[PDB]
């Protein structure tokens, strides 16, 4: 349920969205937000970002380097764990070619959703009010009373002659 | 080497702060940046104007609007003075508090409102003076009280202002 600004999954740029609303949204739906915060995890640099020296991930240990394929799984399916609502990892296919030295892995990970707690910073309200009455009608009574009873004497009318 | 006054607009401001994007994650797509760069080019104007701040507030630069109130503080009012020469007598006027009147001292002051060669000083026996003035780029006579200020106490004093030798 972490709140943050929603990156388009398409182009990497904030999603401002269609030409028809645009404007600026926000992550809700845990799926985004974990999808994105997957992606800011994995795409900085170890050490690269400052404010915060130790985040990011060690790229510079493996590229360039001649490594065993294993240990390199190990530590890709390791830091998808430090997500606190991460609930499992489903399958994973590592595979390596040697003529062109590239390495490409494919797998998923599953997450609940859960609830929103409460909805004062988020749009609306789900009470109802009522509405003030009209005219003279709070002291003196109302059609519809008459209507009503009208449409009753109607389809009762309508319902013993058989149709 | 370095400029021991450190006000400056700090040089190229903008594309710092763009140095500490990570790792390109978000470069070259022109959505988070345009909105980074319209909220730090603010900033810009408001770094710029810090120093017209602290620069124009300097009695040389200081325009007449508020030069008043730098003339204020010394207690020299502007009575009819105009802006170019409100800004000599203040200078003036100040220089006037570690001096002596003395004909090397005099010399001194009269350099800085007639150019290198635009005055000369003629000395007489019987306390007599002479100015002589050249080269003038304001009125004189709104200048004059001060011109007898700097002097001692018993000088007889001529003037005479013409263009050229």
């Amino acid at each position: 349920q972490f709140k943050d600004l929603l990156l388009d999954p398409l182009t990497g740029d904030l999603d401002f969205g269609t030409p028809g609303d645009r404007g600026m949204r926000l992550a809700l739906t845990n799926q985004l937000s974990l999808r994105q915060r997957l992606y800011l995890r994995f795409a900085i640099w170890a050490g690269d970002w400052y404010f915060d020296e130790t985040f990011g991930f060690p790229y510079r240990t493996f590229v360039g380097k001649k490594t065993v394929k294993a240990v390199l799984d190990g530590r890709i399916k390791s830091e998808v764990r430090q997500e606190p609502d991460v609930l499992q990892i489903t399958d994973f296919q590592s595979t390596m070619d040697v003529v062109s030295r590239s390495y490409k892995c494919f797998f998923t990970v599953v997450t609940a959703e859960g609830e929103e707690i409460s909805l004062a910073f988020v749009g609306e309200d789900e009470y109802q009010y009522p509405t003030p009455p009209e005219s003279n009608v709070q002291l003196c009574g109302d059609e519809g009373v008459i209507i009503n009873f009208k449409n009753k004497l109607y389809y009762l009318i309508n319902f013993r002659l058989p149709k | 080497l370095k400029d021991v006054n450190h006000i400056h607009p700090l040089p190229d401001f903008v594309r710092g702060g763009f140095d500490y994007v990570p790792s390109d994650i978000f470069s070259g797509k022109e959505n988070f940046e345009q909105t980074l760069r319209i909220l730090l080019e603010r900033l810009e104007f408001i770094d710029q104007k810090m120093v017209e701040l602290a620069e124009l507030r300097t009695t040389l630069n200081a325009e007449d609007a508020i030069l008043d109130e730098i003339g204020r503080q010394l207690g020299i009012y502007r009575n009819g003075l105009n802006d170019p020469e409100y800004r000599a007598v203040i200078m003036i006027l100040t220089g006037n508090n570690s001096k002596s009147g003395t004909r090397a001292d005099i010399i001194a002051t009269l350099k800085q409102l007639f150019g290198e060669d635009g005055v000369t000083t003629y000395k007489g026996y019987n306390y007599r003076l002479d100015i002589n003035i050249f080269n003038t780029c304001m009125e004189v006579t709104d200048i004059l009280p001060e011109i007898i200020d700097m002097l001692p106490l018993v000088t007889h004093l001529r003037v005479v202002e013409n263009q050229g030798y």
